[PDB]
């Protein structure tokens, strides 16, 4: 529990230096679970890249933080937000990564509405980053519109990596209460062993954020709603009227309680609805620069 | 509350 002795330890593991050396008038854009996020102009290009700084004293699991490192170093990806370097800075963790500059697709459900062409680009996309990292042992255990980004012309990308996890045949399951209350799988919040499924559950969530605007018992107190969705049957969207029965059906195997009777990553880019997915074009004119 | 724990 030393700050000064962890300080050391990532100071082995993060790059040399200080990147104010090369950046330029940082601006907060956004507030993470983890830390804060920053845009800054490299100097010698004028380009604009994002910074992700985490005050080491203020996290809840320290030891978390290394995930940032090791997810820069070893699962790069075309729908994963990319990670070029991290500092440590004080007391500060940074990361200099890709700037997404179309914002996070939390601004988008919260203020417009998503045609099925968009939610299944979203999905298709979100479900492509997920098929390579569950593969390859990696749950994200944060899934929500929160940590999905996009670029200008209407990329989407995962982001937020500070509370993953690594399954292998040696740890095949995860045990740790992780992520954000309305979002949790239910076998995550009854402290069950789990693994890559609740990825899954947390997409389908975020399904229904893009057809209702917020996740279901948003409006009751986070453990109130963490208990509901322990153990009544799998929340229902408030507007099923507005979904084509592709969608719907999609979403039932998102939204299964069973984890193994949950669709993989991997089955679920073989869905039909996913061929309503529009390019990402048709996602450009949902975000705020070009909303009315 | 969007929130993570």
């Amino acid at each position: 529990v030393s700050h000064e002795q962890f300080r050391a330890a990532l100071q082995l593991v993060v790059d040399p230096g200080d990147p104010r050396s090369y950046l330029d008038n940082f601006i907060k854009i956004g507030e993470g679970s983890t830390g804060i996020v920053c845009i800054a102009t490299v100097r010698s290009s004028g380009k604009l890249v994002a910074v992700k700084k985490m005050d080491l004293r203020k996290q809840q699991r320290r030891e978390l933080l290394f995930n940032e490192v090791v997810i820069m170093r070893d699962y790069q990806h075309e729908n994963v937000v990319e990670m070029y370097n991290s500092y440590l800075v004080g007391d500060e963790l940074w990361v200099v990564m890709e700037f997404l500059e179309g914002g996070a697709l939390t601004d988008i459900v919260t203020h417009t509405r998503m045609n099925e062409e968009q939610i299944a680009a979203v999905c298709l996309a979100v479900l492509q980053a997920l098929s390579v990292l569950h593969a390859q042992g990696v749950i994200h255990r944060d899934i929500k519109s929160d940590s999905i980004l996009l670029t200008h012309d209407g990329r989407v990308k995962l982001s937020d990596f500070g509370f993953c996890a690594q399954v292998s045949k040696e740890v095949p399951r995860r045990k740790s209460l992780v992520g954000t209350p309305y979002w949790m799988a239910p076998e995550l919040i009854s402290r069950l062993p789990y693994g890559p499924e609740v990825d899954i559950w947390s997409l389908g969530i975020m399904v229904i954020e893009m057809v209702d605007g917020e996740p279901p018992y948003f409006n009751e107190p986070p453990l109130k709603a963490m208990k509901m969705i322990r153990d009544n049957l799998p929340p229902r969207l408030k507007n099923l009227h507005k979904v084509s029965p592709s969608l719907k059906g999609f979403l039932d195997r998102l939204l299964v309680r069973d984890p193994a009777q949950r669709a993989t990553a991997a089955e679920l880019l073989k869905h039909p609805f996913l061929a309503k997915a529009g390019p990402p074009a048709s996602i450009v004119p949902l975000m705020r620069q070009n909303r009315t | 509350k969007r929130l993570s724990v």
